[PDB]
């Protein structure tokens, strides 16, 4: 099914299959560290649900079993939030655009303690993107890779057919860089690039993972949500 | 589990 | 700026030159929790003594400063031991070869509480590699990589270090092109390598998480080394 | 000061 594709047609797949950009519920008449986190938290238990119906749509996602359509999502479901936070920011230098009603730096991320940290992460990520002049067609390809890659060790013919489907979408991102005019030795560069930054995005979201589960505990909020941690525990 | 459930359609 | 200048050959003789050395582990009796601990932080103190002095030798790193060294090292130490003893333990299918004297398999992992996780984690790293037939020449490219990028983003600096990696990308293909791989072959092998590296950072985290919590839970004295490259990432 | 600073310059 998916080893078909076009590599215009992988591209196009993807680029309909893109969920939407929701609204939180951030009234601007100051916010608290709870009040705050608690909108963050809302936002994505309501992206998850549309995570899920995306993920449907990422060509061989459906060729695989439930189990590991299960399994794929737990491992790399904050992963693929945050790089859509990080490149629905890339125009907004110093600015993270959690939703378009709700853009904040650094200094506001403050009041939660620890997302400091995370915030200024999430920053050089999105400020990289901006610097790489990060293509829509490319984002595209990097989020569903990062589905289907970042859980593929945790989980033997079925694995054969993640690393296929893989590898096509390597030859996508290859196609559209040398549509950008790169010669052979900048799209292997630009491939590498791209790819090393999903190192930095595991390690943001095994850091997510953990201010998260914290406050589980410290217990200031979702059941979808609560049920994709226990799988990182 | 929800997201089993959310993935059954 | 010299590491800029050379070629595809002389970067890869240049990191297996700097190649550091298999050390032993102390051993030899069966394994107590506490003395499975001690064995294997034992052998990644003395491990890091030496990583030090590969990292010195790695090409365009004695180009950095001293505090982008130290958080370069800092943030990728435990991706670097992990990656060596992957690497190392490529030809034990189901075990894990911390050191010659000392080759594990994973019921072995359950004398200390979530170990085993770690350990298939390991296990499944060391079977992908050998599964694509890692090759010498590409695993030092790999973990020269993993001392660049791991901390990149969290520092003109960058710009170096950037091109240092452009540079190591162009000698990963240089060897598979030497290898008689097609150009399809040599980008789809050279995107199989580098997501490993997103699981190497994953496996590092929560290792990180395993050594400072029973740290805090007090069993074996850790070097104040080891102490120091632990706190920070924290 | 850290032990690490020490070793990279020795
Ligand atoms: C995990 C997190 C809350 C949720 C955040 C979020 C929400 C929506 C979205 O699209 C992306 C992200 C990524 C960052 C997340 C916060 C990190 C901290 C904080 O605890
Ligand atoms: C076993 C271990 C991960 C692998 C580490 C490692 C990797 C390569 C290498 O050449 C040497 C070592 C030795 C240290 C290894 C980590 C230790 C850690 C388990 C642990 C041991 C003692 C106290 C707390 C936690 C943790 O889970």
């Amino acid at each position: 099914l998916a080893l078909s594709l076009t590599a215009d047609q992988m591209v196009s797949a993807l680029l309909d299959a893109e969920p939407p950009i929701l609204y939180s519920e951030y009234d601007p008449t100051p916010f608290s560290e709870a009040s705050m986190m608690g909108l963050l938290t809302n936002l994505a238990d309501r992206e998850l649900v549309h995570m899920i119906n995306w993920a449907k749509r990422v060509p061989g996602f459906v060729d695989l079993t439930l189990h590991d359509q299960v399994h794929l999502l737990e491992c790399a479901w904050l992963e693929i939030l945050m790089i859509g936070l990080v490149w629905r920011s890339m125009e907004h230098p110093g600015k993270l655009l959690f939703a378009p009603n709700l853009l904040l730096d650094r200094n506001q991320g403050k009041c939660v303690e620890g997302m400091v940290e995370i915030f200024d992460m999430l920053l050089a990520t999105s400020s990289r993107f901006r610097m790489m002049n990060l293509q829509g067609e490319e984002f595209v390809c990097l989020k569903s890779i990062i589905l289907l890659n970042s859980g593929v060790y945790t989980f033997l013919e079925e694995k054969d057919h993640i690393h296929r489907v893989l590898d096509k979408i390597t030859d996508t991102l290859i196609h559209l860089m040398a549509k950008a005019g790169l010669t052979l030795q900048q799209q292997h560069q630009r491939l590498a690039q791209l790819l090393l930054i999903l190192s930095h995005i595991r390690h943001m979201s095994n850091k997510g993972m953990e201010h998260l589960y914290s406050m589980k505990c410290k217990n200031v909020l979702s059941d979808l949500l609560l049920e994709m941690l226990d799988a990182h525990r | 589990k929800i997201l089993h459930r959310l993935l059954q359609d």
